[PDB]
């Protein structure tokens, strides 16, 4: 007791020039009906030092006494406010945040326990809001005597129960839910950094737990620092003899390595004088894949990043764009993947579907207990800001299938699930790896036409065809490091170029010919000039860098190059003026006419047709509701 | 236990009202035999089956005792506030008095007053919507106009199930409800009771009481549906004649 | 008997006399009630020959009379209410006592401390006196819920009484006793239950959202449920914005009861819950903002520059970045007398090949659109529906849940993948589009809802890009009277040209390396103030257009109908309101004519 006394002036006394802070922020949280505050505890061992300590050796005991140290002034300037000029007042909570001693989460020694803990990571989960009566009074049925219970701290123990006595007995206490004040259990389950470093095994996470002004304020996949208490709980043997779970109430929490030793930055900016740099980068890659060396550099300038650009309008350009492996077996990609995926520092290997449990997106889970919800995490949710690779992203849900197509373009997936409404971020970029559908006669087949009935996934792709260790360091180092800028020659260089691109493109078209240009593909140049220049790691670009850029793409382009008046006048013709009711003229009349004008085939029938019922010949959707399995 | 499950006081008596019934009842006057004996004889010739009421001639059964007193107790103020009771009370009334709800054979109706007899002046007829019809006139006897919809085909349903002990003999007699029941067995028989071995029951359809009722729902006549909503719908028991 | 009186009780009625006797008001207010049903009770009577009981009370009062019953009241509703709601209903009784129920009350108010929002609320709120405000979702359909109990018994006469105590009675809870059903009287003798005797309430329990135009920039949402019934019940539909006041209840057992996480149910109370009004920003002007618009609103050439401020990103479309702007303002609307109302906002579409940036834009109008949802394809379920949401949450009042529509009206409906959607929904919209509103039967509640949200949607061509030379028709894909409703449908065409493309490049490329946010403050004054009317001026003009559109057009293209007309209408009207013009002028016309041209051509 009497420490509290030194709070209180911790709470006035305590200046930083020119003003005290503690006292103005507590004077607006009150004002902002806040009932909180928060500290920096490192600014606290600044003015008082043994209580610090004091606090990092056993907080369980002090905390209550700081917040009753802090609900004393509070009442003061409370009723100073209230009359000047215009109870109920409750125990403050206090947010504490220091940012001084990390802890890997990796690890904690068991004499971490009941003391002050800074570590961070990815929270997984944010479970799921309850009740808790941290005051809650009582009454004996039959006794009619009555009671209170307050429970300041507990795991999740189950902590406290009701008493068991008053014949009147077994338990009479009753519950009066009037006079009792309840807490958000939140539960937060927080993991551990995914990237690194368990590297051999599935990475080690832990459960926190945030009471009120704590809850809430944080979606699952956002990194996190938290300042919390290392605890137990006994639980329940899933264990023994004797172990009990850890947990960590958390208090309070700082939302959100990039430092490295000045040597690496030597070396980086050795190997930056290196004018093979790129070639000898794009040598060190795949060096057991054989060739692919489009792929190869594609690799290069998709890790590079991009433009990344907020500028007003709250509009963001991204970086960077996205990759298609697809083709058949032998290309190595499903292996390379696997490589990327070493390479890249932040990096996930999902193919699917997802897999096995792991939603491929950010999923809504309830914490089972405490109810409410946690985001069950997905693909995205923990590759965001990173890499994101996918295979069989042909054989991909419908469900997610959209999250994605929406997501990629906006970086952020917005889950409106219930009493969540929240939009989450996922600056990850995505290289996918298609398995192409019959063959080369999909290249025989129009280039696209291959994705669903929509190439429109297609559409959304960009790019469609050292000891790396090392160079993972000097990968993170050019990403944070420099953010490069185009020069305007360059830029008209480009105009010229597209101008005679979607140009001598549509003059291609004049024939209706089955393949296109986009506004996108432009972007997507330029954010690949950028990854270059980054790549040099030049605040600006050069022409000459764009024009290899230029050449690339156009590789690309060759890659996309491998009739609706015919088409829609046979199929319009046909039934217009051939059979009204549809009826006798259908897959089969179909397939002798074209079959005997020998333009038939499946896809293309199948094609022409869903074009029909897409073009809303709604008389094609009736004979497709009707005459298609009907046969003919 | 007093203290729990309190009684309360009210206006209503039923004692001095049943026997305003019996007073009422085939002792009546407007309509050589009064109405109420002789069709009570047809029913008891066997020939008619179901007995409507009407609370007009009660009405005047009333002014003729009001007059011409004494004063005697309001029915019908009393009736349309209940009336749930005044089924079976009245059908015990009359029981009695023939040229016990197990044999009774007849169904009793009742018809309300709009009326002129609203003009002499003397409510438990407006008909109503849908809307109008408010969850506080629960119990009260009311009249309503709408839409038929619905309206459903008539099918057996039993109020009380007769299995007979052939032990202790007896009867067992359980009342049934809602959609389904499960049949008694052994013997409730006060006499299977307490001995060391009960009598089994099984029970006998000719005994039992079975009743088809017939079904509807009823849509608000749309002329009546407030300017927005939509015409709200209402369920009706029917049963017997 | 029960527990005996208590001079806790008895000085807390006691101490509520002087109040309300001062303030007399209510005084005589009851006695207006009593009157308001004597009167009715006499025209059901004498003619073919009803009034709520509670009333509402100002917290004013209270602070000047008594600050202690004042604070106690706001802070131990439990204890301060029922002794009051006692005191009146024995005032009431005293009213008017010879011929022969609760008595509640609002609770005006003077809020709050205690006036927070379903944003913020418990932990220290939980149990005290509280007024939220915010939209009406997921709703309820009422159930009747039934009251005391009554029972005959022979031979004995007599009667029973029993009571129920709802986890929703009171507000702050209680011990609960379950009182099951009483039959079976000990003595042995059974018991005839009566009803008529026995009273009943009808029950409905609706879920609130916080305010969504208060909402936060954005995040997910926060709601919570109130139980409401008999006289409270029905009020309001879903959709509705309305604040509440209700006593916060936590109760049930929050898993502390069964031994073998999640805790304590916790509920608002109704109870004053009072329906109020909101636009169809937030934001504030000032004085300098306001004057800004002001001298600019003289401005002649302000509107292109307006239609320019809209795309940073985007080349060209000019006329359809003006398009937006009307869509934002909208031709103010129209509530004819005992008669429908005119439409005033207008519905927008737009086709073209992809990259179009259709997407895209939609994104841009989201943003300083002020609301309202985005809605893509499918989509749905219901989209604008209430799911009519089942079965009841809580209580018995099966749920209507408020959808996108209805919780978009008075916003910005975003349809991306318009042409995906089912035309299941397709039926839907072409009611709420044109008659302006949503109706629902389903089970259940039969309610029509108003969703008065203005419309834009995008949709890919048909088939491939063939959009272009593709006839005007089947080009469309989606007949019929879809495309009759989209007040405004625009083509954009992807075909090249070179010195285009380097006009777009350049642009492109400095990307890489009238401030909007002026905008939307322009936007909500001009949009409160002020509707410019109408004139004779342009009259003359319009319908000289209308008969050359459906005369020349028809044979050039179609459809021209009515509607054509009104859009027209909407359109003067709206580019007054840009002009910020109090009347409409003969030059806004020459406008909406030139866009109803570039659209038609």
């Amino acid at each position: 007791t009497e420490i509290i006394k030194s709070f209180k002036n911790f709470i006035l006394e305590f200046r930083l020039d020119s003003q005290f802070i503690y006292r103005d922020q507590l004077r607006n949280n009150i004002l902002v009906k806040n009932y909180s505050l928060t500290v920096n505890m490192e600014h606290l061992i600044g003015y008082n030092e043994d209580i610090y300590k004091k606090l990092s050796d056993e907080p369980s005991d002090i905390i209550p006494l700081f917040e009753t140290a802090i609900t004393q002034v509070a009442k003061r300037i409370s009723i100073l406010s209230r009359a000047q000029s215009a109870n109920s007042l409750p125990t403050f909570q206090l947010i504490l945040n220091s940012n001084a001693n990390q802890i890997p989460l990796r690890d904690l020694d068991s004499e971490h326990v009941s003391k002050i803990v800074r570590l961070s990571g990815i929270i997984i989960s944010t479970s799921v809001l309850s009740s808790r009566a941290t005051y809650l009074s009582i009454m004996c049925r039959n006794c009619r005597h009555t009671t209170s219970i307050t429970i300041n701290n507990f795991n999740t123990g189950n902590t406290v129960s009701l008493p068991r006595s008053c014949n009147c007995g077994p338990d009479p206490y009753i519950i009066i839910h009037e006079s009792s004040k309840f807490i958000d259990q939140q539960f937060l389950k927080l993991q551990e950094i995914p990237e690194l470093v368990p590297v051999g095994e599935m990475p080690r996470n832990l459960t926190m737990t945030c009471d009120r002004y704590l809850t809430n304020k944080v979606i699952p996949g956002t990194r996190v620092t938290i300042v919390g208490i290392y605890s137990i709980y006994n639980s329940k043997n899933g264990s023994g003899v004797a172990i009990r779970t850890p947990y960590i109430k958390i208090l309070g929490i700082q939302s959100d390595v990039t430092m490295f030793t000045e040597e690496e930055e030597e070396e980086f900016l050795q190997l930056s004088r290196n004018p093979k740099l790129y070639e000898i980068l794009t040598n060190s890659i795949a060096p057991s894949i054989f060739g692919n060396e489009d792929i190869k550099k594609a690799i290069v300038c998709l890790l590079m990043g991009g433009s990344k650009k907020i500028l007003p309008d709250g509009m963001r350009l991204r970086g960077d764009i996205n990759v298609l492996l697809l083709g058949d077996p032998g290309t190595a990609k499903s292996q390379l993947l696997k490589f990327v995926e070493k390479v890249s520092p932040i990096a996930v290997y999902t193919s699917g579907k997802g897999s096995s449990a792991a939603g491929l997106t950010a999923s809504v889970q309830r914490d089972p207990m405490t109810r409410e919800f946690y985001l069950e995490g997905g693909a995205m949710v923990l590759a965001d800001g990173g890499v994101v690779c996918i295979d069989e992203f042909d054989k991909m849900r419908d469900e997610d299938r959209v999250a994605i197509h929406e997501a990629m373009e906006q970086q952020t997936i917005s889950i409106a699930k219930a009493g969540i409404t929240t939009v989450l971020n996922s600056r990850t970029s995505v290289l996918a790896a298609a398995n192409p559908i019959y063959g080369r006669y999909d290249d025989l087949k129009s280039p696209g036409d291959n994705i669903d009935f929509q190439t429109t996934i297609l559409s959304r792709f960009d790019m469609i065809f050292i000891s790396i260790e090392k160079m993972k360091r000097y990968i993170t180092y050019c990403r944070l490091k420099c953010a490069p800028r185009l020069s305007p020659q360059a830029a008209e260089k480009l105009s010229s170029n597209f101008v005679t691109i979607r140009k001598q493109l549509l003059i291609n078209e004049l024939e209706s010919t089955e393949r296109p240009i986009t506004i996108r593909q432009l972007e997507a140049i330029i954010r690949i000039t950028e990854s270059l220049a980054k790549l040099e790691l030049s605040p600006i670009a050069q022409e000459r860098h764009v024009d290899e850029a230029i050449r690339l793409f156009q590789a690309s382009t060759m890659d996309a190059a491998s009739t609706s008046l015919s088409e829609i006048r046979r199929f319009e013709q046909e039934l217009k003026r051939r059979l009204p009711i549809g009826w006798s003229t259908s897959y089969q009349t179909l397939r002798r006419e074209f079959v005997d004008t020998h333009r038939f085939s499946q896809l293309a029938l199948d094609k022409a047709l869903y074009a029909l019922e897409k073009h809303e010949t709604i008389q094609l959707r009736h004979q497709g509701q009707n005459i298609y399995r009907s046969g003919v | 236990m007093s203290a729990a499950l309190p009684s309360i006081q009210l206006p209503v008596d039923y004692n001095n009202l049943f026997n305003e019934i019996t007073d009422f009842l085939v002792t009546f006057k407007q309509d050589k035999g009064p109405k109420y004996m002789a069709m009570l004889q047809k029913v008891a010739n066997r020939e008619l089956n179901s007995v409507i009421i009407d609370l007009d001639d009660i009405l005047q059964y009333q002014n003729e005792k009001f007059l011409q007193g004494t004063q005697a107790d309001d029915l019908v103020s009393a009736i349309q506030q209940n009336a749930n009771h005044f089924t079976e009370l009245f059908c015990r009334a009359i029981d009695n008095n023939m040229p016990p709800n197990l044999t009774r054979r007849y169904f009793l109706y009742f018809k309300p007053l709009s009326q002129n007899c609203a003009r002499r002046y003397r409510i438990s007829s407006k008909p109503l919507s849908v809307r109008q019809i408010k969850g506080d006139f629960l119990g009260q006897l009311i009249t309503v106009r709408g839409i038929i919809t619905r309206v459903s085909d008539v099918k057996p349903a039993v109020e009380v199930i007769a299995y007979t002990c052939d032990q202790c003999g007896y009867e067992v007699f359980q009342e049934v409800n809602s959609r389904t029941f499960t049949p008694l067995s052994e013997c409730t028989s006060e006499e299977c009771s307490q001995n060391q071995t009960k009598g089994q029951l099984f029970m006998s359809t000719r005994a039992s009481k079975f009743s088809a009722f017939q079904e509807c729902k009823i849509q608000e006549l749309s002329q009546q549906v407030p300017v927005g909503h939509i015409p709200r719908s209402l369920n009706i028991h029917v049963n017997g004649t | 008997t029960f527990f005996a009186p208590d001079a806790v009780f008895g000085d807390r009625v006691r101490r509520f006399q002087e109040f309300l006797d001062t303030f007399t008001s209510y005084r005589d207010s009851v006695r207006s009630i009593q009157v308001y049903n004597s009167n009715n009770a006499a025209n059901y009577n004498d003619d073919q020959d009803i009034l709520p009981h509670r009333i509402i009370i100002s917290l004013d009062d209270l602070r000047e009379f008594d600050r202690s019953f004042w604070s106690g009241i706001l802070v131990e509703p439990a204890y301060f209410i029922p002794p009051a709601e006692k005191a009146l209903t024995d005032l009431a009784d005293s009213m008017d006592d010879v011929p022969h129920h609760p008595w509640k009350l609002s609770f005006k108010g003077s809020f709050g401390a205690h006036a927070l929002s379903p944003r913020t609320l418990t932990a220290q709120h939980l149990n005290k006196l509280v007024s939220v405000e915010g939209i009406v979702t997921k709703t309820s359909l009422v159930r009747p819920k039934l009251i005391r109990s009554v029972h005959y018994a022979a031979k004995t006469g007599r009667f029973h009484y029993r009571d129920y105590t709802d986890a929703t009675t009171t507000l702050t809870t209680r011990i609960p006793t379950p009182a099951i059903y009483p039959t079976e009287d000990t003595e042995g003798n059974k018991l005839t239950t009566e009803y008529g005797y026995s009273t009943f309430i009808d029950h409905q329990r609706i879920t609130v959202q916080e305010m969504p135009e208060m909402a936060p920039a954005g995040q997910l949402p926060r709601s919570i449920d109130v139980i409401l019934d008999d006289d409270l019940v029905d009020k309001t539909k879903p959709g509705d914005r309305v604040n509440v006041v209700g006593v916060f209840k936590s109760l049930g057992a929050g898993g502390m009861n069964q031994s073998n996480l999640i805790g304590f149910k916790t509920l608002i109370l109704g109870n004053t819950v009072y329906p109020l009004h909101a636009r169809s920003a937030r934001q504030m002007l000032t004085d300098f903002d306001i004057r800004n618009i002001n001298k600019l609103s003289k401005k002649k050439d302000i509107f292109d520059i307006l239609s320019q401020s809209l795309a940073p990103s985007i080349y060209g479309h000019d006329h359809i970045k003006k398009a937006i702007l009307l869509m934002l303002m909208g031709g103010v609307e129209k509530n004819l007398e005992n008669g429908s109302h005119l439409r005033g906002d207008i519905n927008i579409l737009m086709v073209g090949d992809p990259s179009t940036a259709k997407s895209q834009l939609l994104r841009f109008v989201l943003n300083t659109a002020s609301l309202a949802i985005a809605t893509t394809g499918r989509g749905s379920s219901g989209v604008g529906l209430t799911a009519a949401v089942t079965t009841d949450r809580e209580t018995g009042e099966r749920r209507l849940e408020a959808g996108a529509m209805v919780l978009a009206d008075r916003g910005v409906v975003c349809i991306d993948e318009f042409d995906k959607m089912t035309d299941v929904d397709r039926v839907a919209i072409h009611e709420v589009m044109e008659q302006q509103t949503v109706t629902i039967a389903k089970a259940g509640i039969h309610t029509t809802l108003n969703a008065r949200c203005s419309v834009i949607a995008a949709a890919n061509p048909v088939f491939g890009q063939y959009d272009v030379n593709r006839d005007p028709h089947q080009n469309i894909a989606l007949p019929d009277s879809l495309l009759s409703r989209f007040d405004l449908l625009f083509v954009v065409t992807d075909d090249i040209n070179e010195i285009r493309d380097r006009s777009i490049s350049e642009h492109v490329l400095r990307t890489h390396r009238v401030t909007i946010p002026f905008l939307r403050k322009y936007v909500q004054y001009a949009k409160e103030r002020v509707i410019p009317q109408l004139t004779q001026e342009a009259i003359n003009v319009i319908v000289k257009n209308y008969t050359d559109l459906r005369n020349d057009d028809n044979t050039k293209k179609s459809p021209i109908t009515a509607r054509t007309l009104e859009t027209l209408i909407r359109l003067a009207t709206a580019h007054a309101k840009v002009r910020l013009s109090k009347t409409v002028n003969k030059v806004d016309a020459k406008v909406a004519a030139n866009l109803l041209r570039f659209a038609l051509l």
